[PDB]
C-alpha cells in the first residue's frame, strides 16, 4: 500500500528497471511496492520539482527515487531540499543525486548511494597496506571537504599499530591572482614516494602542471587520489600521471537496474518495520500548498528505520548524513595508455586486489626456507604487518 | 620513598593532594582496545591523560 | 545591450525602492528591475524563483532577509535553483555559515560575513585582554562547528589550544551536566556560539551554577545577545553587533551597484552568453555564470553605505567592522569598534561579570591536586 | 679525502623544443653541489629550466 516514485532523467534502461519490478518480491515483508516509474529528460530544476509535487498528490507516494546521468552536483541539492520541505524520503541512485554531500539539510531525508570523502581516505591507505606503502605526504586545496580528508587519514595513523610516516600535508591556495609561483614554491618541499592528492578535477591539472613544470610528476612514485579528482573517468586532461589510483563508486558492475532494486527495497523495508512496531503508517498532506503548518505532522520515525536496512544479506545501511556504511568501492589505475581500468575492490574493509605485485631497479629474488640463513613467518597478529628486522615474501 | 618526596614537592610548591591508587594496577603501556580498535593507554598512564 | 539584475526582496515597499536604487546605479548597457517578493512556502519559492528567470533573463539575484525568523530557508531555494545555471546570488542579510562552501552553494555571494567570522573578533579580544585560556561552548549544529573550526585555526598561528571545546546538542534544556564539566576548568574565559534560544539555556543554568559571579569572562557573538537571550544574559557579557546587519537599504545600494560594476567588465568581454531566458528549454550550465562569478567576487565597490564592500574567497564579505558590547544595567551600551584587523576600544568603561570594576585574571590555578600511585614495595 | 661523486650530466642545446630534454636529464639530479660548467648564455637556460 506504498507508491515509490522511480524517476529516471535521460537516456537509461528503463525496460530493464521495469522488470525487476515484478521480480521484486517481499512477501516476508508484507507490504506491496507499488512503483510510479516515470521517464523524462529535462533535469532543469522546475521540471524535477513540478514532476515530484505532481506526483505528491496523484496517489501519495511515501518516497522518491531519483537517477541522473549528468556530472551536474546541483541535482543533489535540489532533491535534498525537496525532501526536507515534503519529509518524503529520497535515494540518490545515479548521476548527480550520487554525487555526496558533505552537509545536507537537518530535516532532509535525502540518502545517497555513494562513498564519504573518510571512506575513500581509509581505502587509501588500505591499497598501501597491501603493498607496504608508509609516506604519505598529503597534498590539498582549499576544497571543503579538505578538512575531513586529513583527520581521517591523521585519525588512522595514530589509532594503529602499523608503521605510518607521514612527511607533510602541503597545503595550496588557488584563490591567489598571478601567484604561480606562490603555489609553485610549496610544491618544492616533496621528497617522497607517495602524494595523497585531494583536490578539484580542474585544480588537480594545475597542480598536475606546475608538478610538471618541476618535473616530478611521477617517475617511481605513486600519486593517489579520490574519485572527485578522477571525476569522469571517460575523460583525461592528459596531465594525469601514469599509474594514477583512484578509489571511485563502482559503476560498472553495480549496473542501474541492480540498484533500482536495492533502492527500491531499501524503503519497503525500512517502511515494513514502520508498520509493524510503532503501528503508524505515514500519511502526511502530500499538496505543496502552505507547508508552513505541514510540518504539525513528522516522518522522522521513518528515518531511524531506513538508516539500518539489510537486504540478501547485505547492509544497505545509511550513515546519518546520508552516505553508504557499506559501499562497494573498486580501484581504479590508469593504463599505459590513457584509459582506467580496475585493479581491485573494496567491501566491509576487505581489499580483493588482483595484483600481486604493483607493475612500474626493481628485481625478484628467488627464497627458499631452511636455516638461520631464511626463516619464514606468518604476518604480525598485532602490528598487522612484516615485524621488525623483517621483510615480505610471497609465496604460490 | 615517592610519599615522602611528594610532601616535600606539596611543602615547597604550595599544593594539596589526593593519592589515589591506580585502578588497573598497571604502569602504562599503550594498546589497541579490540572492541574499538583504538590506542589507548592502561593505568597511571590512562588516569593522568 | 540589456543585462537584468533583477532581485528578491520580501517586504515589498523595500522592493519599490530596490528599483530606484537601479535607476541611480545606471547613471554611475542597460539595467532592469524585476523585484520578486519572497513567497512564503518553501516549495513555491523555488518555483517561483526560476519562473521568473524566463521572463527576466538574470544575471545575479539578491536575496534578503524576510520577517519570517526561519533566516535558514528562506535563501536557500534561490541559491539552489540558480546555481545550476551558476547565476550568482547575493547574500543580503542572511549570516548562516552554511553559504561559505564552494562545494553545496556553488554560486552564492554574500554581502555580509556569517556568524562563524566572529571568533576573527574573539581572537583580538583576547589578545587585547590577554587572555589564553578559553573554553569553548559551540553547538553541534553546522553553525557552532564553523564557528569552532576556524577557532582553532587562528589558534594554531599563536600556537595555543583552547581549554576545552564543550558541544552541547541543539534544542537541549538539560545542560547543567555541560557546564559542570566546564567549571572544574581552570579558564575563566567562556566562549559561547549557541544560538538565540539555546543561549538563554545555557545562561539560565551559568546562572544556577554561580557561573556568572566575579572572575569568569563570557565572549558572546550576535546571537545571543539578541532577543530572548537578552533577558537571561548575565551582565557584563562582551557581545558583538554588527553595523547594518539588520539594515537592508544599505546593503541593496551596495549590492546593486557591486554587480554593476562586474556588468560592466562582463559586457566588455568575449563569450558573454545571454540568461537561460527560460528555466524549463535549457539544460546546461550557464557558461558566462562562473565568470562572472570570479571577477564579481574580486570587483570591491571603492565605498559604500556599509563601507567598501569586499569579498573573500568564499563569498564572505571582508573587513567587516564589529561594535563590542558590553550588559551595564541591562542595556547594550557600546565599548569598542572592531577596525577590521584589530580591535579599537572605546573611552567607555567596561563593566565584567559580577560587576567587577577592574579586567578578571581569567585563569585560577588549582591550588588541590590529584595523584595516582601505585604499590611498590620501596617506594 | 673521500669524495662522492653522483653523477655527471651533459645536456644538448642544440634541440628545438628541447625543454622537456633538458628537464629530464635535470629530474634525476640529486646533490648538495653542483659544478656547473657551460656558456654564459647557457647557463641561464639552464637555471631556468632548474628555476
Amino acid at each position: 500500500s506504498i507508491g515509490i516514485a522511480v524517476i529516471l532523467v535521460g537516456t537509461s534502461d528503463e525496460v530493464a528497471i521495469k522488470d525487476a519490478h515484478e521480480k521484486d518480491d517481499f512477501h516476508h515483508l508484507s507490504v506491496v511496492p507499488r512503483v510510479e516509474l516515470v521517464a523524462m529528460n529535462e533535469t532543469d530544476p522546475k521540471s524535477i520539482i513540478t514532476r515530484i509535487c505532481d506526483l505528491m498528490s496523484d496517489r501519495k507516494i511515501q518516497g522518491v527515487v531519483f537517477a541522473d546521468d549528468t556530472d551536474q552536483e546541483a541535482i543533489a541539492q535540489i532533491l535534498d531540499f525537496i525532501s526536507a520541505q515534503t519529509l518524503t524520503p529520497i535515494l540518490g541512485i545515479h548521476g548527480g543525486s550520487s554525487m555526496i554531500m558533505a552537509d545536507k539539510d537537518e530535516s532532509s531525508m535525502f540518502f545517497q548511494f555513494g562513498p564519504s570523502i573518510e571512506q575513500q581516505a581509509s581505502v587509501m591507505l588500505n591499497i598501501m597496506e597491501e603493498y607496504d606503502w608508509y609516506i604519505f605526504s598529503i597534498v590539498t586545496t582549499y576544497f571543503p571537504g579538505y578538512q575531513d580528508f586529513v583527520n581521517k587519514i591523521r585519525s588512522t595513523i595514530e589509532n594503529s599499530f602499523v608503521g605510518w610516516e607521514l612527511e607533510e600535508v602541503l597545503l595550496l591556495d588557488m584563490s591567489l591572482d598571478d601567484g604561480d609561483s606562490k603555489i609553485q614554491n610549496q610544491l618544492k618541499k616533496l621528497q617522497s614516494p607517495i602524494i595523497l592528492l585531494y583536490c578539484t578535477k580542474e585544480e588537480a591539472t594545475y597542480i598536475f602542471e606546475v608538478a610538471n613544470s618541476v618535473g616530478l610528476t611521477g617517475y617511481g612514485y605513486t600519486w593517489i587520489v579520490p574519485s572527485l579528482v578522477a571525476g569522469d573517468t571517460d575523460t583525461v586532461p592528459a596531465e594525469f600521471p601514469t599509474g594514477l589510483i583512484s578509489v571511485s563508486y563502482d559503476e560498472w558492475d553495480y549496473g542501474l537496474p541492480a540498484r533500482v532494486r536495492d533502492g527500491i527495497a531499501i524503503i519497503t523495508t525500512a517502511a515494513s518495520d514502520m508498520l509493524s512496531e510503532h503501528s503508524f503508517i505515514p500519511e502526511p498532506k502530500s499538496s505543496c500548498y502552505n507547508t508552513h503548518e505541514k510540518r504539525i505532522y513528522q516522518s522522522n520515525m521513518l528515518n531511524r528505520y531506513l538508516i539500518n536496512v539489510t537486504f540478501e544479506g547485505r547492509n544497505l545501511s545509511f550513515s546519518e548524513d546520508g552516505y553508504q556504511m557499506h559501499p562497494k568501492l573498486v580501484i581504479i589505475l590508469l593504463n599505459k595508455e590513457r584509459k582506467w581500468e580496475r585493479v581491485g575492490k573494496w567491501k566491509d574493509k576487505s581489499l580483493q586486489m588482483k595484483y600481486y605485485v604493483w607493475p612500474r631497479d626493481h628485481l625478484s629474488i628467488v627464497t627458499l626456507e631452511e636455516a638461520p640463513f631464511v626463516i619464514v613467518e606468518s604476518v604480525d597478529p598485532l602490528s598487522g604487518t612484516c615485524m621488525r628486522n623483517t621483510v615480505p615474501c610471497q609465496k604460490r | 620513598f615517592c610519599i615522602d618526596l611528594l610532601i616535600k614537592l606539596a611543602r615547597t610548591m604550595n599544593f594539596t593532594y589526593e593519592v589515589h591508587l591506580v585502578a588497573d594496577g598497571k604502569f602504562g603501556t599503550q594498546e589497541r582496545v579490540n572492541n574499538s580498535n583504538k590506542k589507548e593507554w592502561n593505568g597511571m598512564m590512562g588516569e593522568l591523560l | 545591450k540589456i543585462v537584468n539584475i533583477g532581485a528578491v526582496l520580501s517586504t515589498r515597499k523595500h522592493e519599490q525602492m530596490f528599483r530606484e536604487a537601479v535607476n541611480q546605479a545606471n547613471k554611475r548597457i542597460q539595467l532592469n528591475a524585476t523585484s520578486v517578493t519572497h513567497k512564503p512556502n518553501a516549495i513555491q519559492m523555488a518555483l517561483s524563483v526560476c519562473e521568473d528567470l524566463i521572463s527576466s533573463q538574470v544575471y545575479a539575484i539578491l536575496v534578503s532577509h524576510p520577517p519570517t525568523p526561519n533566516d535558514h530557508f528562506t535563501p536557500t531555494p534561490v541559491s539552489y535553483t540558480a546555481g545550476f545555471y551558476r547565476i550568482p546570488v547575493l547574500g543580503l542579510t542572511t549570516r548562516m555559515s552554511i553559504y561559505s562552501d564552494k562545494s553545496i552553494h556553488l554560486s552564492f555571494l554574500r554581502t555580509v560575513p556569517p556568524y562563524s567570522h566572529q571568533s576573527s573578533v574573539w581572537f583580538e579580544m583576547m589578545r587585547v585582554y590577554s587572555w589564553n585560556h578559553i573554553i569553548l561552548l559551540v553547538s553541534d549544529d553546522h553553525e557552532g562547528r564553523a564557528a569552532q573550526k576556524r577557532l582553532e585555526t587562528l589558534l594554531e598561528e599563536r600556537e595555543s589550544k583552547a581549554e576545552k571545546v564543550l558541544q552541547f546538542d541543539p534544542g537541549t534544556k538539560n545542560v547543567t551536566a555541560l557546564l559542570m564539566e566546564a567549571k572544574e576548568l581552570e579558564a575563566r574565559v567562556i566562549i559561547l556560539s549557541a544560538s538565540e534560544d539555546d543561549a538563554a539555556t545555557v545562561y539560565r543554568a551559568a546562572a544556577m551554577l554561580n557561573m556568572t559571579g566575579s572572575g569568569y569572562v563570557w565572549l558572546v557573538g550576535e546571537r545571543e545577545i539578541s532577543g530572548n537571550a537578552l533577558r537571561y544574559a548575565p551582565d557584563g557579557i562582551l557581545g558583538l553587533q554588527l553595523i547594518n546587519g539588520k539594515n537592508e537599504s544599505a546593503h541593496i545600494s551596495d549590492a546593486v551597484g557591486v554587480v554593476a560594476q562586474a556588468v560592466h567588465e562582463l559586457l566588455e568581454k568575449e563569450n558573454i552568453t545571454d540568461p537561460p531566458r527560460g528555466c524549463v528549454g535549457n539544460t546546461n550550465i550557464w557558461k558566462t555564470g562562473p565568470l562572472f562569478k570570479r571577477v564579481l567576487m574580486s570587483s570591491k565597490y571603492a565605498d559604500g553605505v556599509t563601507g567598501r564592500v569586499e569579498f573573500n574567497e568564499d563569498g564572505d564579505r571582508k573587513f567587516a567592522n564589529y561594535s563590542i558590547m558590553n550588559l551595564q544595567n541591562r542595556k547594550l551600551v557600546q565599548v569598542g569598534i572592531y577596525n577590521g584587523t584589530h580591535v579599537i576600544p572605546n573611552d567607555r568603561k567596561i563593566i565584567w561579570p559580577g560587576g567587577e570594576t577592574e579586567k578578571p585574571r581569567g585563569y585560577q590555578m588549582s591550588t588541590r591536586l590529584k595523584i595516582v600511585t601505585i604499590h611498590q614495595e620501596p617506594f
